[PDB]
C-alpha cells in the first residue's frame, strides 16, 4: 500500500 | 456524552497519557470529548485528534484488509464452501469502521470546520473530512458509492485550493494533503496519473522553497516529501 | 451474552479469523461465547482461549505500567503537581484490567476447572486460573492483596502437583506452568531463590527427557526451553 | 520484565 499521513 | 463532566483540560491531559499507553480507542475518546466542549481546538490539540483516530480506524483498515482478502479467496473457483461466517465477521469490522469515519465526520460538521477560519486549521480539518470519507470509499459498494467518492474530492480540493493560496510549499499539512490527495487519486479515483502528476509537482515545489527554512522546518518538511517520493517510486 | 444466538462451530470459525486479524478483543468475545455454551474444550479450542485473553490483558498490562510509571515520577520530590488526572487514568486502565481477569476466572470456575478431567486440559486451566490472579496481583495494593497472591499460588500449585504425576518433563504445557510459576516466585512473592530453582530444576528435567521426542515435539520443548535460560541469565 | 507464556 502507498505512503498516507 | 459520558465526557460532559471531564474538564477540557483533563481531556487533553489525559489524551497526552493515552498517546504514551499507545491506548488509542481511549485518545480518541478524550478528544471526542475535548472537541464537543465546543471551544475552537489549538494546533497541538488538533494533531491529538488526527493521531487518535488516525490510529484507530488504521488498525480497523488493516483488519478489513485480512478479512476481506480471506472472503475473496472463498469466493475462488474450487473453495470449499465455508458458510456466512467471512462475510458476516468482515461486515462487522466495516460497519464499526464506518461508525468511526461518521463520527469524525460528525465532529468536522459539528463544529470544527465552520469555525475554522485560518489556513493551518481549515486546511486540516478539510484534509481529514477528505481522508475519512476515503475510508469509507474504501469499503462502499453500493448506491452511495460514487457520491462517497465524490465527498472525499470535493473536501481534498477545497484544502488543496486554500493551502495553495495560503500557505508556503513547504508548510507539513499540505504537503501530507497532497500526499494522500494523491492516494486518492491512485487507489481510489482509477486516476493514476493524476496521482503521479499531483506527487511529482508537490515534491517539485517543495525542493525550491527549503532554502527558506530554519533546520527544525527543514527536518519536518524533508520527512513527508521522502513519502512522496516513495510513493512515486512504487508506481513508476 | 451477545453470543448466544451464534453457533458454537461459527464463534470457532470467527475467533480464529479475529486472531488473523489481530482483533484480540474479538476474538476473546468469541470464546467466552464459545465456552459459555457449556461443551468442554478441545485442544485446539483450549489454545484459543488462552491466546485471546493473554494478548488483551496483556496490551492493558504495558499500558498500566506506562501510567503506573508516570504516576510515580510525579510523587517524586520537587515534581510538579499535575492533579488527579495521572491516578485517575491508571485507575481506569486498572479497572478494565481487573474486569478481564474477573471474566476469564470466572470462566474458569463456571465451569471449565470442574469438568477438566485429563491431565492436559486440568493443568492448563489451573496455569491460566494461577496466571490471571498474578495479574490482579499485579496491581493489587488493599486489605485483599495477599489473598490474591495466595490464590495464585494455590492454582500454580496445584497445576505443578498434577503435572508432574501426570505430564513427561518435556510437555510444552508443563514447561510453560513452570516457566510462570517461576516468574510469580520472582516478581509477585518476593522469592527469587524460589524462582531460580525451579526454572533450573524444570530446565534439566527437559533435556534429560529430549531423547524420546520426535523433531516435531523436540521444537515446541526447546522453544520453552530457552524461556527458562532466558530468565535464569536475567536473574543471575 | 521476564518471560512468561
Ligand atoms: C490532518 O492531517 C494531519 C497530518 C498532515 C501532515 C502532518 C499530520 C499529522 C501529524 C500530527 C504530524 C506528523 C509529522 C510527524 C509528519 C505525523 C503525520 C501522522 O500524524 C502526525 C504533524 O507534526 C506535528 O505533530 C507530530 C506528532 O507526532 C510527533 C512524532 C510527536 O511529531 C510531531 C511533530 O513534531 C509536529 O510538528 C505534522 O505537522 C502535520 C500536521
Ligand atoms: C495456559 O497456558 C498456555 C501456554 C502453556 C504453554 C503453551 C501455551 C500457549 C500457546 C497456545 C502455545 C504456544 C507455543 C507457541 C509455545 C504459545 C505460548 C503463548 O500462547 C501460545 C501452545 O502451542 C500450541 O498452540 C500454538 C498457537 O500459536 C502458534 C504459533 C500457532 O503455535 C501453536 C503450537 O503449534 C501449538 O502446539 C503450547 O502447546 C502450550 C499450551
Amino acid at each position: 500500500f502507498p505512503a498516507t499521513v | 456524552g459520558a465526557m460532559g463532566s471531564m474538564e477540557r483540560a483533563s481531556l487533553i491531559q489525559k489524551a497526552k497519557l493515552a498517546e504514551q499507553a499507545e491506548r488509542y480507542e481511549d485518545m480518541a475518546a478524550f478528544m471526542k470529548g475535548a472537541v464537543e466542549k465546543g471551544e475552537e481546538l489549538s494546533c497541538e490539540e488538533r494533531n491529538l485528534l488526527s493521531v487518535a483516530y488516525k490510529n484507530v480506524v488504521g488498525g480497523q483498515r488493516a483488519a478489513w484488509r485480512v478479512l476481506s482478502s480471506i472472503e475473496q479467496k472463498s469466493n475462488e473457483e474450487g473453495s470449499e464452501e465455508k458458510g456466512p461466517e467471512v462475510r458476516e465477521y468482515r461486515e462487522k469490522v466495516e460497519t464499526e469502521l464506518q461508525g468511526v469515519c461518521d463520527t469524525v465526520l460528525g465532529l468536522l460538521d459539528s463544529h470544527l470546520i465552520k469555525e475554522a477560519g485560518d489556513a493551518e486549521s481549515r486546511v486540516f480539518y478539510l484534509k481529514m473530512k477528505g481522508d475519512y470519507y476515503r475510508y469509507l470509499a474504501e469499503v462502499a459498494t453500493g448506491d452511495d458509492k460514487k457520491r462517497i467518492i465524490d465527498s472525499a474530492r470535493s473536501a481534498y480540493q477545497e484544502a488543496m485550493d486554500i493551502s495553495k493560496k495560503e500557505m508556503p510549499p513547504t508548510n507539513p499539512i499540505r504537503l501530507g494533503l497532497a500526499l494522500n490527495f494523491s492516494v486518492f487519486h491512485y487507489e481510489i479515483a482509477n486516476s493514476p496519473e493524476e496521482a503521479i502528476s499531483l506527487a511529482k509537482t508537490t515534491f517539485d515545489e517543495a525542493m525550491a522553497d527549503l532554502h527558506t527554512l530554519s533546520e527544525d522546518s527543514y527536518k519536518d518538511s524533508t520527512l513527508i516529501m521522502q513519502l512522496l517520493r516513495d510513493n512515486l517510486t512504487l508506481w513508476t
